[PDB]
Formats: C-alpha cells, sequence, structure tokens
C-alpha cells in the first residue's frame, strides 16, 4: 500500500526490478565454526537434518506452508555448484556457474512434502500417516506427474464411524484445506462407501469402500506433447529467505485458473484397485496441469501414501512406475533446473539437444 | 434498587400469602397497604395512634393482625379496615402472629410475660409453659403447618409444644460454643418444607430441621442444619428471613445497614446488598414467590428485585465462541 | 495477570459491565454501564468460530435468506460468525476515534477477538472500535469524530 519499492517485510529484501540481480542479502560471509555443519567430502553423513520422529503424530513448528500462490521449500548453502579442474592456461575457459543454493529435500525417500500440508494437518513418520482434528484437510506428496502411467497405494490404519479419509490427485491450485475434490482440479475417492469425488460432486460409478483397505491407485497421463502440443518449458523462480531460524527458498506457484472448457488430456485416465483387485475407471476426463497424490484427512483420519518397492499386490506392468521411481526423476529435473538457471543468469548462451526428449 | 415515596415512616411489613400486597405499619399508627403490580398504596387503616410494631396477614389475606405500641392488638378486615377485634394485655407486646392453618388462633408474644394464645371467635387465652420461669423475654413462633410451637427464651433454651396441648414435644439448649446461653433473638420458619432458622445474640444464625428436633426429644442436641455469620465484621442481626422457597436465607446488619445472602444447603454467601450508609435498618422482609425484598430503614422501604439474563439478551445468543462441528458431507453437493 | 485468568474475569463482568440502548449514531449501540480502564477486557465478540474457506458459503447462505452477515476475521484461516448465534458484541458501532481496540487472544489453544478499551472509559459511554473495513467503491459515517473519515471504507 505504500510504492513499487522494498518488500513487505524487513527480515528479508530480494533485488527488486530496479535492483535487479540482487542477490538474498540474508547472512552475512562472515560464518561461525559451528562444528555440526562442518561436514566434508571425507565423511559420509546426511546435511539435510530430518527432525526428530515422534510415534504421535506432530506439526512442523516453523514452516510457512503454502499460501497466495507461493510454494515454500528447503534450503542448502551449496557454495558451488561443483565444476572445480586444474588451473587451467586460459583464465577465461570456464565458469564456475555459483548458483549458491538448491532444492535439496528432506527426505530419504519420496514422502509426503511437509512444505505442502495445512497448519491443521498432523503426520507420524513412524508410518507417514497423516491425521487431522477439525474438519477435513489435505496433504500432498513431494513428487509430481508430468507424463507417463504410474501408481502407488494408500493404506488405512483407523476409519471410525466419524472418521472419512479421502483419497486421489490433485493438481496445483489445490487449497489444501479443502477435502480433496472440491475444485475441479482434484479427484478423489470418499473413504465411507467407494465414491468418486470432484468439482466436489459425488458419483456411485464405483465399487464398495472397507475400513482396512489397501487401496492401490493407477494413473496415466500422455506425454506432455499431448499435454502442452507446446514449449513445456520450465523456467523456475528462486528467492531466498531466511526464516526464523533456517534458510528457505520461495517459487511462484500458478494463479486459480478460470478453465470452463473441457479438453480432456489424450487418453488420460485413472484407475482404482482395491487390493490390486480392479475397482475400476474413476476419471477418463483430466485436464491439463501437473498431478500430484493426496489424501484429505476428516475429523481423525489415519491414512498413509505408499511406493512400490514394498507393495503387496503390485501390477506387472513395465511401463509404469512407482513413487519413488518418478520422484527421483522429478528431483533430479529440478536440479538441472537450478542448474541451467544459474547457466543463465551467469554464463551467456543456452542449448539443448532434439528436442524430442 | 427501588423504593417508595408514597408511604413515610415505614417501621414493619408484611406479604400477604401470595406476595401481591404489603402492609406496613407508620408512626403514626397507620395501615398502608401498598400494592407491587400497581406499585400504589391499596388501603390505609387507621389502626392506633401508637405506631405499629407487629403486623401479620391471614392465610385468606382478609384479616391483618396488627400491634400497637399502646399494647393494643387489634384484628382488621382488609377490604373495610374495621377493628374486627381489640385487646389489652401487660408487658408490652413483642409480636403477634396468626396460626397459619386456623387463623381464629393467633398468638403473642409480649415484653415480659410469656407468649399466649388467644382465639378470635371467643376472647380466651392458653399462656404458654416458660422452662425457667425466669426468662422474662420468650420468643415464640408457629411451625410451617401451625402444629407446634417453638419458643426461644432468653437463656438460649428451646422448648417446642404442641400447639393445642401446650404440652412439651421437644427441648434443647442452644450453647455459644464453650458453655453459655445466648439471648434468643428470633425464631423463624420456612414456608416451604420443614428448614427453620434462629437469630440469637451470639450474631451466629442457626439453621436447623424441625424433625431433627422433634426426634432429637425433650433435652437433647440437636446440631444446626447450618451455621451463619459474617466472619469478617462479626455484626448484629436486627431481622432475618428465607426465601420464598427456602433455600435463601437474608440477615440485616443494622450495624452497616447492609444485607447478607446466604444459601440453606451449601450455606455460602449469596451475595451483599449495600443500603444509605446514614439509614438504620430496621425490618426485613422476602417476596414469598418472587426474589424481591422489602426493606425498611429510617422510615423508608426499598425494594431488591433479581432478574434473570433476558429483558434484553433474547439470533440465538451464546456467552462463548463456539467451533463449528464440519460435517464429512460439509462441502459435499 | 494472566490472558486466561483475565479471560475468565471478562466472561465472568462481561454481562453487568456494558448494556445495549437506542444509539444516537445509529439505532442501538451498545454502552458503558461502569467505568473501564484503558486496555482492559471489555468484551468478547462471541460467536461461531468457523474455518475462512466456509465463510461464503454461509454468507451465500445468509444472502439467500435475507439475514444480516455477522462475521469477524480471526486470522487468515478463522472467522468468528455471529449472525446466527452471538452475544451482545453484535452491538458496537464504530468511530473514526475509537476508545476501544480489537485484539486476538490465544487461550488454551483457541482464539477469541476481544475489544478492549483504548483508553479509561467512563459509564454511559457509548462503545466503539476501528473496524478497519477496507476502501470500497461507499458507507456514510455519523460517529461524529470530529476526524471522521466520512467514509467507513
Ligand atoms: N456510525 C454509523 N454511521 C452510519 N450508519 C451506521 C453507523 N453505525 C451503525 N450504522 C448502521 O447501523 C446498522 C447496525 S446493524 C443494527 C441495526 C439497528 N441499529 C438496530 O439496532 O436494530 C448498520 O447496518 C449500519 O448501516
Ligand atoms: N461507521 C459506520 N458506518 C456505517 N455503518 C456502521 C458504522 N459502524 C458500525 N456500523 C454498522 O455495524 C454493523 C457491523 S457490527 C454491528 C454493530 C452495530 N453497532 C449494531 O448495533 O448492530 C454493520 O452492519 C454496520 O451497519
Ligand atoms: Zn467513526
Ligand atoms: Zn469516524
Amino acid at each position: 500500500k505504500q510504492s513499487s519499492a522494498v518488500s513487505t517485510s524487513g527480515n528479508l529484501n530480494g533485488g527488486i526490478a530496479a535492483g535487479s540481480s540482487g542477490k538474498g542479502r540474508g547472512a552475512k560471509r562472515k560464518q561461525q565454526d559451528g562444528g555440526t555443519t562442518g561436514t566434508t567430502k571425507k565423511a559420509r553423513s546426511d546435511p539435510l537434518f530430518s527432525a526428530q520422529r515422534l510415534p504421535p503424530h506432530g506439526y512442523p513448528l516453523e514452516h510457512p506452508f503454502n499460501k497466495d500462490g507461493y510454494r515454500y521449500i528447503l534450503a542448502e548453502p551449496d557454495p558451488h555448484a561443483p565444476d572445480p579442474e586444474k588451473l587451467e592456461l586460459d583464465c577465461w575457459a570456464g565458469k564456475p556457474i555459483p548458483g549458491d543454493l538448491y532444492r535439496a529435500c528432506l527426505y530419504e525417500r519420496v514422502l509426503l512434502a511437509l512444505h505442502d500440508r495445512a497448519p491443521q494437518l498432523k503426520i507420524s513418520d513412524d508410518r507417514l500417516t497423516v491425521v487431522g482434528e477439525k474438519g477435513y484437510s489435505m496433504v500432498r506428496a513431494s513428487h509430481g506427474v508430468r507424463k507417463g502411467a504410474w501408481y502407488f497405494e494408500i493404506t488405512v490404519d483407523e476409519m471410525p464411524p466419524d472418521t472419512a479419509a479421502r483419497l486421489g490427485w490433485s493438481q496445483p491450485l489445490g487449497n489444501l484445506q479443502a477435502p480433496l475434490g472440491y475444485d475441479k482440479f482434484s479427484y478423489s475417492w470418499r473413504s465411507k462407501k467407494g465414491t468418486k469425488f470432484h468439482q466436489s460432486i459425488g458419483k456411485h460409478y464405483s465399487s464398495g469402500y472397507g475400513q482396512g483397505d489397501v487401496l492401490g491407485f493407477y494413473i496415466n497421463l500422455p506425454e506432455d506433447t499431448e499435454t502442452a502440443k507446446s514449449l513445456p518449458d520450465t523456467y523456475k523462480d528462486k528467492a531466498l529467505i531466511k526464516f526464523k531460524s533456517y534458510l528457505y527458498f520461495e517459487e511462484k506457484d500458478f494463479v486459480d485458473k478460470a478453465e470452463k472448457s473441457l479438453k480432456q488430456t489424450p487418453h488420460s485416465e485413472i484407475i482404482f484397485y482395491k487390493n490390486g483387485v480392479n475397482q475400476g475407471v474413476a476419471y477418463k476426463d483430466i485436464f491439463e496441469g501437473v498431478y500430484f497424490p493426496a489424501i484429505s484427512l476428516y475429523k481423525s483420519c489415519t491414512v498413509s501414501i505408499n511406493f512400490g518397492p514394498c507393495f503387496k499386490y503390485p501390477p506387472k506392468d513395465l511401463t509404469y512406475r512407482p513413487m519413488s521411481d518418478m520422484g527421483w526423476g522429478a528431483v533430479v529435473e529440478h536440479t538441472l533446473a537450478d542448474v541451467l538457471y544459474h547457466v543463465e543468469t551467469e554464463v551467456d548462451g543456452r542449448r539443448s539437444p532434439p528436442w524430442e526428449p | 434498587d427501588g423504593t417508595l415515596d408514597c408511604i413515610s415512616m415505614a417501621l414493619t411489613c408484611t406479604f400477604n400469602r401470595w406476595g401481591t400486597l404489603l402492609a406496613v405499619g407508620c408512626n403514626d399508627g397507620r395501615i398502608v397497604i401498598w400494592d407491587f403490580l400497581t406499585r400504589g398504596i391499596a388501603k390505609i387503616i387507621s389502626a392506633h395512634i401508637h405506631p405499629v410494631c407487629s403486623l401479620c396477614w391471614s392465610r385468606d389475606g382478609h384479616k391483618l393482625v396488627s400491634a400497637s405500641t399502646d399494647n393494643i392488638v387489634s384484628q382488621w378486615d382488609v377490604l373495610s379496615g374495621d377493628c374486627d377485634q381489640r385487646f389489652r394485655f401487660p408487658s408490652p407486646i413483642l409480636k403477634v402472629q396468626y396460626h397459619p392453618r386456623d387463623q381464629n388462633k393467633v398468638l403473642v408474644c409480649p415484653m415480659k410475660s410469656a407468649p399466649v394464645m388467644l382465639t378470635l371467635s371467643d376472647s380466651k387465652h392458653v399462656v404458654l409453659p416458660v422452662d425457667d420461669d425466669s426468662d422474662l423475654n420468650v420468643v415464640a413462633s408457629f411451625d410451617r403447618r401451625g402444629e407446634y410451637i417453638y419458643t426461644g427464651n432468653a437463656k438460649g433454651k428451646i422448648l417446642v409444644l404442641k400447639t393445642d396441648s401446650q404440652d412439651l414435644v421437644a427441648s434443647f439448649r442452644v450453647t455459644t460454643g464453650t458453655s453459655n446461653t445466648t439471648a434468643i433473638k428470633s425464631i423463624e420458619f420456612a414456608r416451604k418444607g420443614s428448614c427453620f432458622l434462629i437469630n440469637t445474640a451470639d450474631r451466629i444464625i442457626r439453621v436447623y430441621d424441625g424433625r431433627e428436633i422433634l426426634t432429637c426429644g425433650r433435652d437433647g442436641e440437636p446440631e444446626p442444619m447450618q451455621k451463619l455469620q459474617d466472619l469478617v465484621n462479626r455484626t448484629p442481626w436486627k431481622k432475618c428471613c428465607f426465601s420464598g422457597d427456602g433455600e435463601y436465607i437474608v440477615a440485616g446488619s443494622a450495624r452497616q445497614h447492609a444485607l447478607y445472602i446466604w444459601e440453606k444447603s451449601i450455606g455460602n454467601l449469596v451475595k451483599i446488598l449495600h443500603g444509605t450508609r446514614g439509614e438504620l435498618l430496621l425490618d426485613v422482609a422476602w417476596h414469598p414467590v418472587r426474589p424481591i425484598i422489602a426493606s425498611i430503614s429510617s422510615g423508608v422501604v426499598s425494594i431488591w428485585a433479581q432478574n434473570q439474563v433476558e429483558n434484553w439478551s433474547a439470533f440465538k445468543e451464546l456467552d462463548e465462541n463456539v467451533e463449528y462441528e464440519e460435517r464429512e458431507s460439509e462441502f459435499d453437493i | 495477570l494472566p490472558m486466561p485468568m483475565r479471560f475468565r474475569h471478562l466472561k465472568k463482568t462481561s454481562k453487568e459491565a456494558v448494556g445495549v440502548y437506542r444509539s444516537p449514531i445509529h439505532g442501538r449501540g451498545l454502552f458503558c454501564k461502569r467505568n473501564i480502564d484503558a486496555g482492559e477486557m471489555v468484551i468478547e465478540y462471541a460467536g461461531i468460530v468457523i474455518r475462512s474457506i466456509l465463510t461464503d458459503k454461509r454468507e451465500k447462505y445468509y444472502d439467500s435468506k435475507g439475514i444480516g452477515c455477522y462475521m469477524f476475521r480471526i486470522d487468515d484461516s478463522e472467522v468468528v460468525d455471529a449472525t446466527m448465534h452471538g452475544n451482545a458484541a453484535r452491538f458496537i458501532n464504530h468511530s473514526c476515534e475509537p476508545n476501544c481496540y480489537s485484539r486476538v487472544i490465544n487461550i488454551d489453544g483457541q482464539k477469541h477477538i476481544v475489544i478492549f478499551a483504548m483508553r479509561k472509559i467512563y459509564r454511559g459511554e457509548e462503545l466503539t472500535y476501528d473496524y478497519k473495513f477496507p476502501i470500497e467503491d461507499k458507507l456514510p459515517c455519523n460517529c461524529g469524530a470530529k476526524k471522521c473519515r466520512k467514509f467507513l471504507n
């Protein structure tokens, strides 16, 4: 309400368009020894310190979850995107590409991302179950599908009568306080009777659900060709912030789409299984945009997502991919995204192979 | 909490059977029968030239017994105001009391002599017995039904007689704790149930249940239902009374012109009402079927009511914030 | 004093501290019945604590019923809706010069919107605070203050 000037918080200011290329002037270059963060190349220890795990569900206490179309991710220093070699005779040959950052994820495996949960959403990493207290809420996994066919599961550990979880997929723009299907960008199942919920509309084109159901979830979206028919460029936003005691990265998320025309992604579908037994097709009409597996809680619902290598009734398809596979695929993809952005800003020129892949 | 300018020299008041009228005595010796609903005086009776210090309604409400300071007792029809009967005694009368179940009969507590029970049909009188023969100051009262007579002396002795035979049906002396007696200031009963109270010279009100005295027999040790006092100020009580139901008890601190309100079962102090620091508290009464309390102080009457949450607070009124209970289909179509 | 203890005291004294009467500001409003000190708890805007996402569904609902919305934003996630269930705080007018101010407190985990006194408020005074209503395109104000914006918005 003042002017096109300094950011809304004096805690950290990013370089405005008039202060272009202003890197986040957060912590000073003068660091303390510390000792705990003095890991070297000879030691074998994961620098991403996961919090203490507790059998009772807990809350991430100092994480400002996504809002206003503003995505929030973990940050690590990464003082140099590694390009160190011998001192070449030409002192103007190589570029260090000092991004001084990375999207390192606080996860041993592809799990339910804590960055995209509601403040009323509790997790227990003993089974990575998710639970709530009042009404409905939504959580999502770490990964997100953009093409191909894949598959995961949800295991339900507690379903009292006043406890009805919902399980399915949701694109970004999905308000994580809504019950996973209240908008047109989410398609789920209600875990009282198998009922497909989308646009808050319930449809009985489905089988029946059981209290101890280990439910399999198969979903096939077309390649990014039929998804976009154009450039699927991924120019990323990256902003450095130093929240109360830790460094984090902000990126710009998508905006609420007013899409009211139906253009289904070609040959995309969703299939639901009960313990591998085909519960049937859920949604053939699938809108564009990346999707991610999501779970909605009612009052005190206990469910958990699960990947493929520890499966119970897996499909024997050679094309579908477990949660972990697409997870590390997207992780490596965002690594290359950081690489390319630091290249763009740091070294003149860019170049990519024969487009098709 | 609301006074009346239309009456002067208020000295003693008495509710009718249903708490609709209030007969107040005045220093001129007049009865002012004032109405609650119309909030106006209903009748004026030239009772005595002498102020009236004792007033009681009849059960039908058509008779009022009045006692002048001239030792002149007189019965008056409330519709006409005529002196139905008139009697005079020695040892000026301290109190009169219609019999609750026989308005023909009326007990009278005089100053120095024993209380005597008279009838209106026949101008006879039955002198009630006195234990110690030397009290010279014994208050007496009918019970709720008029079946027994409770007489308390200046020496803490308490006799329960039967109203018809005057035979000693129970007895006990109250204690000051250690070993001493105390002047029985007054005996009050509940219009509902059987709990009654005693105001004594120790400034300590003692609440009992008459059945326990009856089963205690003569010369026993009945404990009170409750013991009530101002542990803070140690204030005497000029006049006390139950609530209409009998679960609230009020005492009038004439020392500081205040009103203490305790409960019956627990006995904890409900509240305190403060009057004009310059007013001398004289008389206290409770509305028999309302949380309304009449006070007579320095010849002026004040009214103390108690209202509910409504009269402006009645959407659906709530007191504290309510977390909405979201449903399963709360977002469903 | 502890916010819980202060809140208990406020909920005990609220019924006898304030009243509602005919108001020269507009219609009926909240007046002071006992001299209120500065910063002390005047009144809770008690009501139905709901989440923000359910506001519109309620609002349109009231819009379908012709019943005025009595909602105050607790925060970006919660709202006290007093349209159907509330307290006397639904009769606090606004003044550009308020002797009161709204603050959100946390008691035992639940948030309460309490109007406290910006200054020492005396008996008979009408209670008013800053609604801080965003600028629309116009509600005239009759608060009587010399600094009055002529419009809440
Ligand atoms: N300061 C002010 N200036 C102009 N209008 C005001 C006002 N304060 C309150 N109002 C009006 O009064 C209404 C209060 S809703 C209460 C209705 C009415 N006063 C009653 O007591 O029944 C609002 O809708 C608003 O339009
Ligand atoms: N300065 C102002 N101008 C116009 N309306 C106002 C106002 N201040 C308060 N209001 C009214 O206050 C209401 C919201 S809260 C209601 C409090 C109001 N005193 C009452 O008696 O109901 C609105 O409907 C609006 O009509
Ligand atoms: Zn104003
Ligand atoms: Zn104003």
